[PDB]
């Protein structure tokens, strides 16, 4: 089972991992049944 | 196949359903009942 917990918060910082406390609520529990050992992120870029 | 086919030669549709298990994803209907309150009741809520 692939479990994803999530949380969203409004902040007004410039560069830091803000302190404080915030418990993440479960978002989804997908029945995938695969072997995960590596992962990567996907960003967006601007063009014109 | 023709409309006047015999019973043996008449067309037949066949579907074979094979169940593969090795987290199970497709389960049974899991019927339910009505809710009663204010009585000593044996209850089952999602296991
Ligand atoms: C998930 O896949 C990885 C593949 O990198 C497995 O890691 C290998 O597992 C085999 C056993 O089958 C070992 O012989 C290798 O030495 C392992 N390689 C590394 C880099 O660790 C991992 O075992 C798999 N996970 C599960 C639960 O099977």
């Amino acid at each position: 089972y692939f479990k994803i917990y999530s949380k969203h918060t409004p902040i007004n910082l410039v560069r830091d991992l803000p302190q404080g406390f915030s418990a993440l609520e479960p978002l989804v529990d997908l029945p995938i049944g695969i072997n995960i050992t590596r992962f990567q992120t996907l960003l967006a870029l601007h063009r014109s | 196949f023709q409309p006047t086919n015999g019973v043996g030669y008449q067309p037949y549709r066949v579907v074979v359903l094979s169940f593969e298990l090795l987290p199970a994803t497709v389960c049974g209907p899991k019927k339910s009942t009505n809710l009663v309150k204010n009585k000593c009741v044996n209850f089952n809520f999602n296991g």
